[PDB]
C-alpha cells in the first residue's frame, strides 16, 4: 500500500511521460471489455450490406422470411436510426 | 543308464522338428504374401496402405459468392 503509492508518486516525478503512456495503454487494454457500446459497433458492422442479398427460393415453410422489403418480418435497423 | 538319465526318446526330437518346420514354412509363405500385397497396394492405391492425403472437402464454402457464377 504505502510502497506502491510511494513508487507511483516517485514515477510521476522525473518520469511523467512513462506514467502517462502506461496509463493510456492500460486504459486501452481494459476499457473495451467494459464498455456497453462495443456490441453496438459489432451490430453496426454486421448491418452494412457489402453484398447483394441473394433471395431464397420459397417453399411455403418460411414464415419468418419476408416476400417484400416492406414486409414487417426480417431484421430491422430502427435501433441504428435511434443512435 | 546314460540314455535313461541324460537323454529322451526319438519321438520328442522328431515331433519338435515337425513343429519347427511348420512354423518356419508358414513364416516363409507369409513373407512372400506380404511382399506381393505391399506391391499391389503401392501400385493400385486401393488398399489401406500407401494412402496419401488429399484436400478435405469439409473446407469448401457453399454460399452465394457475390457473383452468380461462383
Ligand atoms: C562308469 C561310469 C561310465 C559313465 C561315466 C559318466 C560320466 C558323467 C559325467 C560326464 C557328463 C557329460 C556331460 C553331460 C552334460 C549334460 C547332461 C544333462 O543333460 O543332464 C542334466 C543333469 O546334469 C547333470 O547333473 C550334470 C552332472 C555334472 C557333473 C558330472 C560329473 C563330474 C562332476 C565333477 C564335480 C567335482 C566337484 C568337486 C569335487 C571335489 C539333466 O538333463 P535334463 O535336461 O533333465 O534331461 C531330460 C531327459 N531326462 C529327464 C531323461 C534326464
Ligand atoms: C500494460 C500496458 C502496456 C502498453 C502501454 C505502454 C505503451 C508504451 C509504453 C512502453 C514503452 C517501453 C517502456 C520502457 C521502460 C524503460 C524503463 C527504464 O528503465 O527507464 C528508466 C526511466 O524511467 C524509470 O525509472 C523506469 C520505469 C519507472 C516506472 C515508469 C512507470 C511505471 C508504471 C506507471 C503507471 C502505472 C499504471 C498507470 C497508473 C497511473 C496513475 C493513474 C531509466 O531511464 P534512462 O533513460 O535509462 O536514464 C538513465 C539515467 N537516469
Amino acid at each position: 500500500a504505502g510502497r506502491i503509492a510511494s513508487f507511483l508518486k516517485n514515477a510521476w516525478a522525473k518520469e511523467p511521460v512513462l506514467v502517462a503512456s502506461f496509463a493510456i495503454g492500460g486504459l486501452a487494454i481494459i476499457l473495451p471489455s467494459l464498455s456497453p457500446y462495443t456490441n453496438y459497433a459489432i451490430r453496426i458492422n454486421r448491418a452494412t450490406p457489402y453484398n447483394y442479398p441473394v433471395p431464397l427460393r420459397d417453399d411455403g415453410n418460411m414464415p419468418d422470411v419476408p416476400s417484400h422489403p416492406q414486409d414487417p418480418q426480417g431484421p430491422s435497423l430502427e435501433w441504428l436510426k435511434n443512435l | 543308464w546314460i540314455a535313461r538319465t541324460f537323454y529322451d526318446g526319438p519321438e520328442k526330437n522328431y515331433e519338435k522338428t515337425m513343429a519347427i518346420l511348420q512354423i518356419e514354412a508358414e513364416k516363409a509363405e507369409l513373407r512372400l504374401k506380404e511382399l506381393e500385397v505391399r506391391r499391389l497396394m503401392r501400385a493400385r492405391g486401393d488398399g489401406p496402405w500407401y494412402q496419401y492425403p488429399t484436400i478435405d472437402k469439409a473446407l469448401i464454402d457453399h454460399s452465394p459468392k457475390t457473383t452468380p457464377d461462383n
